[PDB]
């Protein structure tokens, strides 16, 4: 049938609204998946991995990663995903949703016969004024330990439940604030986070020197 | 050689011991909640695929089970039970399956307990005797002669169908074909839906076209085109027998040995036809319906005195059609008399719809055979609809039998829970614990309405427990739309006493026929 | 040549065009002649065919051999066909006719 | 990362085995393209100068001929707008009879013409409109191009001239005698009433002589040999029998009851007796030849030698009705004896021997009669059959003269003016469909360009030079295959003609076979199945 | 899953995955089916497995030439059936409905809203939709001119616009030919023959009945200019004793005698229909036609022969009806009393030959009730086309006459109905807003797909038109040359009320209940 | 009508080999009978009897 297909006759192909088709239907199952993550009510999710390892998590990364799927789009978005926690560290589930919801709300008026290019100039714009706005809307505040614990328990809030969160949001910020050196970069590798196996979940701290 | 040597034969596997009293109770929740969504006014419905190639898009409980192979025989058990409460009322059969699933599921705490199944049984039972006592106690009589009451039930039968969105006309429909087949001979009373209650289904046109037809109507034509389409007054004469030429039963042979025989043996045939129809003709009737084919020279010979006939028609269709026009179906026409002639019949109509001959034998007087004409969107639809029709023509004979009536909604439900834990506290043997626990395992009927409504379990079912726990409060249940506790006194859902009584001995009597279940043997050939 | 998704031919059938095509007719011609050949003058040779059966037919009539033979050859045929022709219609040349046709191919 | 799976909808409900193609490159290209295809496989049996083609089909019979429809019949053809294309040809075929290859030719020019507009731009419903408008342009432009008339069908000489144009495309070496055999043979046939048949000649195939024996012979020729001692029968006065030449028995069933001896002793003898007199009661009538569609007893043809007369059997109820018609008797459905005016006379009938096939002849002396029977002799099967072919062309055109007497010039002239005025049309028609008319004025060039290439001559001198004649006002010049340049000449001098009713339904059929190949545009095929062939076939 | 640990080899879809699924199979129903709306549309090409080829445009018959093995498909292909089997027409655009009410439904479920609000919304919005159709239909008197226009809207999407005005002229004139005033119209009474020689422009109609079998006597007459009909049913061969008899004899002479008595019952009958035509008739102008349902053997076409009769044996059944109405006779199942006044009277009788098959064409009727129409074309794919558009276009006319209202076409009366739906939404109470919204976007698909297939753009067009009707009132639709709104009723672009009617309450029945159901089982080895 | 397809979305995307049990019925359910299961083992060895 197509050109392709012709040359190399055991060739897959999908062409025009096939491609759209199969890339929002990707989108859309991976946005279904990470639904049930978004917020400190999402529901956790355990994987099984082949060897038999239990690994319960919550984070849209690493549910992607030891998630068994083998789609294009998925691999895509993945990655976006993996470049987004690599360098900020937050903010993956919320990736992969607003991807998928991009994509459904553009296949919205596609599916009348609107050429997609359309839909990617009012994206630009969209975002252009987005990101003005967002910089109108920040909030400029020297970072004291009280914001600093307040965004301590936004994170951990979501990835754990409440009291280990709450242990969990006095040690990062005093293990931050003890590393910190005024007008200069943090350097992530000082802290070095050692697993210990004897003890309860709550029972987690920092040590002012070395293990 | 030498092959191995044992006592019973190979493939005989065989389970005893707790085990099996958990993989039999397992079987029996498992298919409890195959269909535990299909309960209610707000139960969704299910597409089940028949490996003929058709589809099932059906809401009923026993509709679903018997689409179905399961290869435990306790699911088994399951689904003759819920054949067995389909066809001895008609409708519950997924409430009966649920209270089995529920009665099995508290058994199994005490089974597990240490606990003998007898005991378990001993006080399945007691609380089955005191479930009936309760139901006829708090029973309210029904007059059969108001049509507005009748109606209501119909009513409160079909909201949770796919045809509540007609429920007048359905109601309509039911209570007249049910009150139209009602029937009483040399005094026996007799209602026989099943075989003079016809549901004829043509797809397309709209289901409000649908209605209850005085008559009888049946897939046929008329065998030649000249012949009258259209009868005021018909007379009407019914036949099993072929108005044709056939051999004898004993063996005989002719031996021609004249030139004029073989043409005076074919000149008999005709006249043998031409009296045949002599026969017919001498007692005047309008039209002719046969089981078995027409020649087409007796076929002329009614035509010259002016008589429709229908050439073949099948058994069930003959004798709904001798009832409606009060007809008597004979075999032989020389012994036919004044009375097997048919009269009553106020109009016999062949008309087209789409592109086939329906013949119409309505607007009789006092038929006591009718076909209810469906017309709808399609095969699936108007299958559906003919099985909520059935449903509702049984309750509509439900409630003309025992005309008695019981709170529904779970409202009774609540109310034999509640008399059942007041009756236990008089009990001091070790006996009440089953008993108290299938009094509760009672309560999983409004527990699956609330739930399907999509309102919170635990504070509704805490609420009409209290409710339930006053002195005037036996009529309590909670609205399948609104979610709420309402007096249904005012809601107006009720359900035959008969279909309920019949539930709860099923539902008690599976339970205790899976507890009496140890030591599965399997394997042997017939 | 291409795939074309919807081939429009039945698939396997065999097809030659051309010059090459003629000058393998020709061939084939000449081959038949060869078989027939040596059965031709007062000095000719017998020729044995046993068929499929076992049965063994020994002969010098060129028809006979001809058709003994069984080719399936369509341009070979030919030979064979005007065989039969001549000895229907005379009864003797069956040789001489093939290789005249052979020889005015070659 | 690794496959692509099926686009949601239509392509995963779609079955195991069947086929979706939709749009312009995947479904209309590709139907292009196959009829291109078959066009180009039948393009070089085309003209005169066509060279036959050796086909085998699925039972290994042979077939070697130049004629299209043959050819394409004998092919597993697959693709299904080819398939549409050559219905298009075979109902082209059953119409008139002849012009299969140019219905073939001329559809295949459209559709790749219709690919190139597509390709250019235009859209599909523009080309069909401007191929259907310039399709009745040709039609209301051809009467205008009729050069003469038939003008008498009842002369050998000139019907003779008229179908040696037909039967010059097949067997191009030698025409004039085939030409002057059909014309004898129709000309037999055809009576004052203007009526004609076609089946009315038949074909004798008889193996040994060469096709130069061959000759036409007023009356019927059987591949058989007579059942009795009479082999030649001078007055014949056939009585045809449609029962078997037996006594007739009871159709229920037959036992023959004996009670005593005497019956016993003299039923045979009264049998006997019985047929002996109903033979010599048929031939005391002067019947001498009996002709009987069943099975013959052994005494009644022990009773038929007796009385001399000529038995012949012929199984084939069509046989049967033939020799009704060219004798003129009545097949009676008994065996009684005929009346005078149910009785057939032949004026000669005979056993012979032609080559080594004996036959019975019933020959009449005078030029009429109902039937008319062509003898073929020849060297092979394969030449006999391909000769047939050329009698049923040449016949084919005798039965459209007779329909419609108006001829058109052949060897591509009137294809080179119809261009020219379809071209000089589209020229002044305002809007897109300019190009579609074009291109259809355009695709008559296939028919001189395939005539020029099978000559073996440069096509496109031969169109300029066709071009710059018919400008400069001759309508009747065409190509000359007699030359080994590209050179032109006259045709209606040369009396190359073309009946008016081929080449116009070989347009209209042509024209209506690419419309309808061009107005599909989605394909949807089910998974093939090898069934022995549909009960409908047999 | 439940199902699967009773039934392993068992495959169930529950709630949301039951719901894509259905949506899903809908929406690729949907996109094959746009190409076929209207006019503009597409041709689609059918090769089955033994190699036939059908080009075709019904929604019906695409659906039942599409390969697939889908439930939901099997429903809609169901539903599609039955609406083809009363109506005839509009199961192109059920399935389109069908698959944009789906898709609306989900565009609010994924938010959240469970399903039966919405098809609560739907059975109020189907209610109020019905009501305008009731307000909105055009009650006329069907004369020629109205019924011309809805065959022409009929056949004109179903075919080539020239053979449309063929078959718009042949389709009317056939139904008013057999139509009997306030008289239900039989459609077995209209023959579809099919010859396949001409053209396809050939195809007309002939006040008549056309046979495809012929006279079985060389000897017979091939054209009869006066005929008397004789429509039989009566068997003029030899047939066996129903007692098993066979013969006894003692000599040839005794065989003979038997041989000839035999025959004498069928002799009898071939008798008296000689003597009927001999008193009948006694001059050679007049002819004598008999035309028998069942077999003539040999003897008697013989007999019949000789006296100028002109037999056709083995006639379809329909045929004696057909022929009883045409001519004017009366068809008979015995000569016992058989006269002058049951011959029917034809003008002209001939037969036609085509290749081997043979065919009889009786014309020149009086007043024929029954009459036939003759599809003529090159190919057979051609005479199957035609054949499922005068299918379509009888269809039409028939249902116009029925009832004197006809409704304007061209997505007119969707718009309407939409922008009525639109204005009543806040009347309904609750979330099943949402649902009269879904409904009124899902019966606005017609305009959308008229416009994508005419060429122009879904939006832009739709909004002219919407625009148009809200400002100036009236039923405006879609020019399919230009794409401006247009008062499809002034053009004469007409459709069959019923059909709507059909549409509307066979899509909106269907879509509830596939949006209800959330869990497909195959448990049943 | 005779094979139910795989659900648009992650049914289709999930692996050949792989399982996903989502939901209460699915999931907790499951998993509570096999820890009832797995203390049921264990049970009878506890204590001195
Ligand atoms: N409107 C309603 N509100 C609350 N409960 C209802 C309502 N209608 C029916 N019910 C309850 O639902 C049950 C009927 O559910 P149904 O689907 O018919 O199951 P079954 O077929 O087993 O009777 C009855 O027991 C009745 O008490
Ligand atoms: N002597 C001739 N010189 C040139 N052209 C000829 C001559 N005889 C026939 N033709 C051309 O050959 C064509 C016939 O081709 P033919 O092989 O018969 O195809 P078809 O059988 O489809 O008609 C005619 O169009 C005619 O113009
Ligand atoms: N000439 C026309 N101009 C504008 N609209 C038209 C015209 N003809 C038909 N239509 C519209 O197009 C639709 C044709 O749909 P159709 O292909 O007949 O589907 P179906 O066969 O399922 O009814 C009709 O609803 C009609 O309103
Ligand atoms: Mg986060
Ligand atoms: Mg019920
Ligand atoms: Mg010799
Ligand atoms: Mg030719
Ligand atoms: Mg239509």
């Amino acid at each position: 049938m197509a050109a392709v297909k012709t040359l190399n006759p055991k060739a897959e192909v999908a062409r025009a609204q096939a491609a759209l088709a199969v890339n929002i239907s990707a989108a859309r199952g991976l946005q279904d998946v990470l639904r049930t993550n978004l917020g400190p009510k999402g529901t956790m999710k355990m994987l099984v991995s082949g060897a038999g390892d239990i690994k319960l998590t919550k984070d849209g990364n690493v549910l992607l990663h030891e998630m068994q799927i083998q789609h294009p789009t998925a691999s895509l978005i993945a990655k976006v995903a993996t470049a987004q926690d690599d360098i900020t560290g937050d903010g993956t589930t919320s990736n992969v949703l607003i991807i998928g919801e991009l994509l459904k709300q553009a296949d919205l008026y596609i599916s009348e016969g609107l050429h997609p290019r359309i839909i990617t100039e009012g994206f630009e714009a969209a975002k252009e004024k987005a990101l003005q706005f967002l910089e109108e809307v920040k909030v400029s505040r020297e970072m004291d330990r009280e914001t600093l614990i307040d965004v301590a328990r936004t994170s951990l809030r979501t990835k754990v439940h409440a009291e280990l969160a709450d242990v969990l949001t006095e040690a990062v910020v005093d293990s931050i604030l003890a590393i910190k050196k005024q007008d200069e970069p943090i350097d992530l590798f000082m802290i070095e986070i050692m697993e210990m196996k004897h003890k309860s979940e709550t029972d987690t701290s920092l040590i002012r020197g070395l293990v | 050689g030498h092959r191995p040597v044992l006592v019973l034969s190979q493939n005989t596997k065989r389970e005893s011991g707790r085990k099996v009293q958990s993989g039999n109770i397992n079987a029996a929740k498992t298919i409890a909640d195959i269909i535990r969504t299909c309960l209610g006014p707000k139960s969704m419905m299910k597409m089940l695929l028949d490996p003929m190639g058709g589809i099932v898009m059906t809401n009923d409980g026993n509709a679903i089970l018997r689409e179905i192979q399961v290869q435990h025989p306790a699911a088994k058990s399951m689904i003759e039970i819920s054949r067995t409460q389909d066809e001895e009322v008609g409708d519950g059969t997924t409430s009966v399956i649920i209270l089995a699933g529920e009665m099995l599921s508290v058994a199994e705490h005490f089974l597990e307990q240490q606990m003998h199944p007898t005991v378990v049984i001993s006080a399945y039972r007691k609380a089955l005797d005191d479930m009936i006592s309760t139901l006829k106690k708090i029973s309210i009589p029904v007059d059969i002669s108001d049509s507005d009451m009748m109606l209501n039930i119909i009513n409160s039968s079909i909201t949770t169908k796919a045809i509540s969105r007609w429920s007048s006309l359905a109601c309509n429909i039911a209570l007249d074909a049910v009150k139209m087949v009602q029937f009483e001979e040399n005094g026996r009373k007799e209602i026989d839906i099943k075989k003079y209650a016809r549901v004829e289904k043509i797809p397309g046109g709209i289901i409000e076209d649908s209605c209850v037809l005085r008559g009888v109507m049946i897939n046929k034509d008329v065998t030649h085109p000249r012949m009258r389409r259209y009868i005021k007054n018909p007379r009407i004469v019914l036949l099993d027998s072929s108005l044709e030429y056939k051999k004898g039963e004993s063996q005989t042979d002719i031996e021609i040995t004249r030139e004029e025989d073989f043409t005076r043996i074919l000149q008999m045939e005709e006249e043998y036809i031409q009296q045949l129809c002599e026969d017919i003709i001498q007692l005047k009737p309008d039209v002719v319906i046969t089981e078995k084919g027409i020649s087409d020279l007796a076929q002329h010979y009614l035509m010259r005195a002016n008589i429709t006939a229908i050439r073949r028609v099948r058994k069930t269709d003959n004798n709904r059609i001798a009832r409606a026009c009060g007809a008597r179906i004979v075999s032989r026409p020389e012994e036919l008399r004044e009375d097997d002639v048919g009269t009553g019949a106020g109009l016999l109509e062949i008309k087209k719809i789409g592109d086939e001959y329906f013949t119409f034998i309505t607007d009789c007087k006092d038929p006591k055979a009718c076909t209810i004409l469906l017309r709808g969107a399609s095969k699936e639809i108007l299958s559906e609809v003919e099985r909520n029709l059935q449903d509702a023509m049984q309750v509509c004979r439900n409630v003309l039998l025992d005309p008695q009536l019981v709170p529904g909604g779970g409202a009774s439900e609540m109310a034999v829970a509640h008399a059942l834990t007041e009756k236990s506290k008089a009990m001091t043997g070790v006996e009440q614990w089953p008993y108290r626990a299938v009094a509760q395992a009672l309560e999983v009927i409004p527990r699956t309405l609330i739930q399907n409504c999509g309102a919170s379990t635990i504070r509704l079912l805490t609420s009409l427990r209290a409710k339930h726990t006053q002195e005037n409060c036996e009529t309590w249940g909670v609205n399948g739309e609104t979610g709420t506790l309402v007096d249904m006194k005012e809601l107006g859902i009720w359900e035959p006493l008969a279909v309920k009584l019949q539930t709860y001995k099923t539902a008690v009597e599976t339970a205790v026929l899976l507890l009496r279940i140890d030591d599965i043997v399997s394997g042997h050939k017939k | 040549m291409m795939p074309t998704p919807v081939i429009l031919l039945k698939e396997g059938t065999d097809s030659s065009q051309g010059i090459p095509q003629l000058v393998s007719n020709i061939s084939a011609c000449q081959v038949i002649a060869e078989a027939v050949r040596t059965t031709l003058g007062p000095r000719g040779m017998d020729k044995l065919i046993v068929d499929g059966r076992g049965k063994a037919t020994i002969s010098n009539d060129g028809a006979t051999i001809l058709k003994l033979l069984d080719v399936v050859h369509p341009a070979a045929k030919t030979l064979v066909d005007i065989a039969k022709s001549q000895d229907a219609e005379v009864g003797d040349g069956t040789t001489s006719v093939t290789l005249l046709a052979a020889e005015f191919l070659k | 990362a690794l496959h692509v799976p099926k686009a949601p909808g239509f392509a995963q409900m779609l079955k195991e085995g069947a086929k979706h193609f939709s749009g312009l490159e995947e479904a209309v290209y590709r139907n292009i393209q196959a009829c291109k295809e078959l066009a180009q496989t039948t393009r070089t049996a085309y003209g005169p100068n066509g060279m036959n083609k050796m086909v085998i089909n699925h039972l290994e019979k042979l077939f070697v001929t130049n004629d299209a429809a043959t050819i394409l019949r004998e092919l597993e053809v697959q693709h299904p707008a080819a398939k549409m294309i050559v219905m298009a040809s075979h109902m082209q075929e059953q119409e008139v009879g002849d012009g299969t290859n140019f219905v073939l030719v001329f559809a295949g020019a459209l559709l790749e013409l219709a690919e190139e507009l597509l390709r250019i731009g235009l859209s599909v419903s523009e080309v069909i409109e401007g191929y259907e408008i310039a399709c009745r342009k040709a039609h209301e432009i051809l009467p205008n191009l009729v050069c003469c008339s038939a003008k008498n069908l009842r002369d050998i000489d000139e019907v003779s001239s008229l179908l040696r144009t037909s039967i010059m495309s097949k067997q191009y070496g030698n025409e004039v005698f085939l030409a002057k055999l059909i014309a004898q043979a129709c000309v037999s046939i055809f009576p004052d009433s203007g009526h004609f048949n076609v089946d009315n000649i038949r074909v004798c195939k008889i193996l040994g002589s060469g096709i130069s024996s061959s000759s036409v012979l007023h009356g019927m020729v059987f591949k058989k040999e007579t059942e009795g001692d009479v082999t030649s029968v001078k007055d014949a006065k056939i009585a045809v029998y449609s029962c078997p030449f037996d006594g007739m028995i009871t159709e229920t069933k037959g036992t023959v009851l004996i009670k005593t001896a005497e019956e016993l002793m003299n039923f045979s003898k009264g049998e006997e007796n019985l047929m002996d007199a109903q033979v010599k009661a048929i031939a005391d009538t002067g019947a001498n030849v009996v002709v009987t569609g069943g099975k013959v007893a052994d005494m009644a043809l022990h009773y038929a030698n007796k009385y001399n007369i000529m038995l012949v059997r012929l199984n084939s109820k069509w046989d049967l009705r033939r020799l009704c018609k060219t004798v003129g008797a009545t097949a009676l459905p008994r065996l009684t004896p005929p009346v005078l005016e149910e009785m057939g006379h032949c004026d000669s009938v005979y056993l012979s021997e032609v080559g080594d096939t004996q036959v019975v002849v019933f020959k009449h002396e005078k030029e009429d009669g109902a039937i008319s029977t062509i003898v073929l002799r020849g060297s092979t099967d394969n030449l006999m059959d391909d000769i047939e072919r050329a009698v049923d062309d040449g016949v084919n055109t005798f039965k459209v003269l007779t329909r419609d007497k108006r001829l058109v010039p052949g060897g591509g002239a009137t294809e080179i003016e119809l261009a020219k005025q379809i071209t000089s049309y589209g020229e002044t028609c305002p809007g897109l469909e300019q190009y579609a008319i074009k291109k259809f004025a355009e695709a008559f060039e296939a028919i001189p360009r395939a005539l020029a290439e099978n000559s073996g001559v440069k096509a496109n001198e031969v169109i300029s030079k066709l071009y710059a004649v018919h400008q400069e006002g001759n309508k009747n010049v065409g190509l000359d295959i007699e030359a080994e340049v590209p050179a032109v000449k006259d045709m209606l001098e040369a009396g190359i003609l073309d009946t008016y009713l081929g080449k116009y339904w070989a347009i209209k059929l042509a024209t209506n076979a690419a419309v309808t190949v061009l107005r599909v545009d989605q394909i949807i095929m089910a998974k093939p199945a090898g069934g022995p062939k549909p009960p409908s076939g047999k | 899953a439940a199902v699967k640990t009773l039934n392993p080899k068992a495959e169930v879809a529950r709630a949301q995955a039951a719901l894509a699924v259905n949506i899903s199979a809908a929406r690729g129903l949907q996109d094959v089916l746009r190409t076929n709306l209207g006019p503009k549309g597409t041709m689609k090409m059918l090769v089955s497995g033994a190699g036939d080829i059908k080009l075709t445009k019904d929604g019906n018959v695409l659906l039942h030439e599409m390969q697939i093995q889908h439930p939901t498909a099997s429903l809609i292909a169901k539903v599609a059936t039955a609406q083809d089997d009363i109506t005839g027409d509009g199961t192109t655009s059920n399935v389109l409905i069908i698959g944009e009410l789906l898709k609306q439904a989900d565009l609010y479920i994924s938010e959240g809203l469970h399903p039966r609000i919405i098809t609560e919304g739907f059975e109020a919005a189907k209610e109020k939709a019905l009501q305008f159709l009731e307000e909105v239909k055009v009650s006329r008197e069907m004369d020629r001119e109205t019924l011309i226009d809805v065959a022409r809207t009929s056949l004109r999407t179903k075919v080539h616009a020239e053979l449309a005005d063929v078959l718009t002229e042949a389709v009317v004139d056939s139904i008013l030919a057999i139509k009997k005033q306030d008289e239900p119209i039989d459609l077995f009474m209209i023959e579809i023959m099919e010859m396949k020689h001409k053209s396809e422009t050939d195809t007309s109609l002939i006040r008549g009945l056309v046979l495809d079998h012929g006279a079985r006597h060389p000897d017979m007459k091939k054209r009869v200019e006066d005929a008397y009909i004789l429509t039989c049913n009566v068997s003029l061969e030899y047939e066996k004793t129903e007692v098993n008899s066979g013969f006894f004899y003692k000599s040839a002479e005794e065989r003979e005698k038997l041989v000839k008595a035999e025959r004498k019952f069928i002799e009898d009958r071939v008798k008296k229909i000689i003597e009927l035509k001999r008193k009948v008739c006694g001059d050679s102008d007049k002819g004598f036609v008999v035309i028998n349902q069942k077999g003539i053997d040999p003897f008697s076409l013989d007999a019949l022969s000789k006296e100028g009769i002109v037999a056709l044996r083995r006639a379809k059944r329909r045929n004696m009806e057909r022929l009883t109405l045409a001519c004017g006779g009366v068809a008979l199942n015995s000569f016992d009393d058989l006269s002058p006044d049951c011959l029917g009277h034809a003008g002209l009788v001939y037969e036609y030959t085509l290749g081997e098959e043979k065919f009889t064409f009786i014309e020149k009727c009086n007043n024929p009730r029954s009459v036939t129409l003759l599809i003529k074309g090159p190919n057979k794919h051609t005479l199957t086309q035609i054949k499922d558009a005068v299918r379509d276009g009888l269809r039409a006319v028939k249902n116009a006459i029925d009832d004197g209202c006809v409704v304007p076409g061209a997505g007119a009366v969707e718009v309407a109905m939409a922008e009525a739906l639109i204005k009543h939404k806040p009347s309904v109470k609750g979330r099943a807003q949402l649902g009269v919204q879904a409904f009124a976007d899902a019966l606005l698909i017609i305009p959308k797909v008229l416009a994508q297939n005419s060429g122009f753009d879904l939006q832009e067009t739709l909004v002219k038109i919407q625009a148009e009707h809200s400002e100036s009132g009236q039923l405006v639709g879609v020019d399919l040359n230009t794409g401006e709104p247009m008062v499809a009723a002034e053009v004469g672009v007409w459709d069959n009320y019923c059909v709507k009617k059909q549409l509307l309450h066979s899509c909106t029945v269907i879509a509830t209940n596939i949006l209800l159901v959330d869990e497909i089982m195959r448990a049943g080895m």
